[PDB]
């Protein structure tokens, strides 16, 4: 989400 | 004095690392999952609503990686500060850290407003979509303060030995977003801005707990407050050190998805921009809980280190990453035997298959590097854990995915082998970069 940069939108 | 998360801080590493990474790895999938969802809300809306998502995009991820980054160099501050039973320490970061959550917060706010336009006027879009882009853009970068203290308040918890609250904050946030998300994008037919809306407002409510923890109640183990308060350049420059190169990690990360796309074109062409989008975005699913392991690592190693005690800051180390390489074992596994399922379930079907059944086998080395990465940032040196990065992801990822396609016969396939082999080197040399640490320590 927000306090994780590396997800990334999906 | 004291608190539960202190006492867990203090005591055994492998203990300490059970208790504090599971809430994490929930927190993160609650996020995950919000994800998922406005990515299906969002996709029924139309083509105008997407390429305003893809243009304020970059910025939102610029935004999350000076948070997180300002959030880890909080937590990991704090946690050697506890270890080293600096009470005084301890205390001063946190403030420090809220009233850099400030500084950042809003400049951000204040550098990017009169910005987004003409940034999205040369991304090669015209507004129309471009003006329907800059709307979402203000509403998110108005709580971009709120984004950074939300951040940092999560930092101090986790600082702390308090993942609990912690998770409570990440679970409360992206469940009211998702929440509120069908409410605001079609019931009140608000569109893709209703989605920003959205997230602005449930950003305001998890502050709205945080602050009552940090402020209003007061129970936490540090004690927050401007009386009289006294800058410390030591105490920004240990936050920095760790928090600096924790936002680069992240650029770095980008602009090697950027490479390893462009490499994804040439082979290629948007069918295989199609494969690789899938197949990325499905095995970083198995990367949510290395990561929640990876913020507990950080404070246990770091507690550790403010205690100076090697031995247990290799046990909680080395425990982080057999635990890790346990749970990927079986995320691997499952991804490669039920591929065609799953790509069954997420969407190219034929090149999907073969890609996941390819790609996620770099999995299971990853804890290898990114605890030794967790563990750099633990005790300090934020430095290293860049490095680390920017050799995993730009030397090794794009160097190799460049290799098996421009010099190889294999085509889309020369991709995901690139991506895996790459990454795999940089685990051996990650990991072993993390013994010479340890044993550095040892006759220090
Ligand atoms: C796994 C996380 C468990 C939760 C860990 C935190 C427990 C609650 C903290 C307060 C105490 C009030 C102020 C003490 C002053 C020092
Ligand atoms: C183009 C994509 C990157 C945009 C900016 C990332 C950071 C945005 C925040 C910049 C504020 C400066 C502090
Ligand atoms: C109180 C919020 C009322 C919202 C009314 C929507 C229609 C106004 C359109 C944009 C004006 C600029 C404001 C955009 C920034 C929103 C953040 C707020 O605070
Ligand atoms: C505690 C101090 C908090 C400081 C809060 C200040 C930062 C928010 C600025 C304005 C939000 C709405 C601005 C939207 C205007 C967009 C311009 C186009
Ligand atoms: C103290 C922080 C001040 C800055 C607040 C930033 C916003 C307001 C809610 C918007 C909800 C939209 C519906
Ligand atoms: C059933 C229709 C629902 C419509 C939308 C509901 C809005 C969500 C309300 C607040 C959630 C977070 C606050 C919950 C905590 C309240 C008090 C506690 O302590
Ligand atoms: C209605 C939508 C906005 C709701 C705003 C709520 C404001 C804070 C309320 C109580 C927090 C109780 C915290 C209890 C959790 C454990 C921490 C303790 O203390
Ligand atoms: C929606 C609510 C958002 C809340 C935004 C909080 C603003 C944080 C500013 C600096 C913190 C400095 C803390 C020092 C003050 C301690 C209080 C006493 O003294
Ligand atoms: C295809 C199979 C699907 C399944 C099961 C998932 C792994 C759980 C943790 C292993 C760690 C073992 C150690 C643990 C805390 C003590």
């Amino acid at each position: 989400x927000v306090y994780s940069a590396v997800c990334l939108y999906v | 004095k004291t608190t539960k998360g202190v006492q867990l801080l203090r005591g055994d590493p492998k203990k300490a690392i059970v208790r504090l990474s599971i809430p994490m790895m929930i927190g993160m999938s609650v996020q995950t999952l919000y994800n998922l969802a406005d990515g299906i809300w969002v996709s029924g809306l139309g083509p105008e609503s997407l390429a305003a998502v893809g243009l304020f995009f970059p910025v939102f991820m610029g935004i999350i990686a000076l948070a997180a980054g300002l959030g880890v160099g909080t937590s990991s501050a704090i946690a050697r500060r506890i270890g080293a039973r600096d009470k005084e320490g301890a205390d001063n970061v946190a403030v420090h850290s809220l009233i850099l959550s400030l500084i950042l917060g809003v400049t951000i706010t204040i550098t990017m407003l009169p910005a987004i336009d003409s940034l999205f006027r040369s991304m090669g879009a015209k507004g129309e979509a471009v003006e329907l882009a800059i709307e979402y853009a203000r509403v998110l970068l108005a709580g971009a303060f709120i984004i950074v203290f939300n951040n940092v308040g999560n930092g101090i918890l986790r600082g702390e030995g308090d993942a609990n609250r912690a998770m409570l904050a990440m679970v409360l946030g992206s469940g009211l977003n998702i929440v509120l998300d069908p409410i605001f994008i079609y019931t009140l037919g608000f569109g893709v801005v209703g989605a920003a809306y959205a997230t602005l407002l449930s950003m305001v409510v998890t502050s709205l707990f945080i602050a009552y923890w940090l402020f209003v109640k007061r129970d936490t183990y540090v004690d927050i407050t401007l009386r009289d308060f006294s800058p410390s350049r030591e105490i920004l420059k240990d936050i920095l050190r760790v928090g600096l190169p924790s936002s680069l990690s992240q650029l770095s990360m980008s602009i090697a998805m950027f490479f390893l796309n462009s490499v994804a074109i040439t082979a290629g062409g948007e069918n295989g921009v199609a494969v690789f989008t899938s197949a990325w975005r499905i095995t970083m699913l198995g990367i949510v809980p290395i990561l929640g392991m990876a913020a507990a690592t950080t404070s246990v190693t770091g507690a550790a280190y403010g205690e100076r005690n090697v031995e247990k800051l290799e046990t909680a180390y080395l425990y982080a990453i057999k635990i890790a390489f346990m749970i990927e074992l079986a995320v691997v596994a499952f991804i490669m035997l039920f591929a065609p399922q799953v790509a069954y379930l997420f969407t190219i079907k034929g090149d999907l298959i073969s890609a996941l059944r390819t790609l996620p086998v770099f999995l299971v080395l990853t804890p290898f590097g990114m605890m030794t990465s967790a563990m750099f940032q633990g005790i300090g040196e934020g430095e290293k854990s860049l490095i680390l990065t920017i050799f995993r992801t730009l030397v090794m990822q794009v160097g190799f995915a460049y290799i098996f396609v421009h010099y190889t016969t294999l085509g889309l396939r020369g991709v995901w082998i690139g991506i895996v082999i790459g990454n795999m080197v940089a685990a051996i040399v990650g990991f072993l970069w993390g013994r010479m640490r340890i044993s550095a320590l040892k006759k220090t």
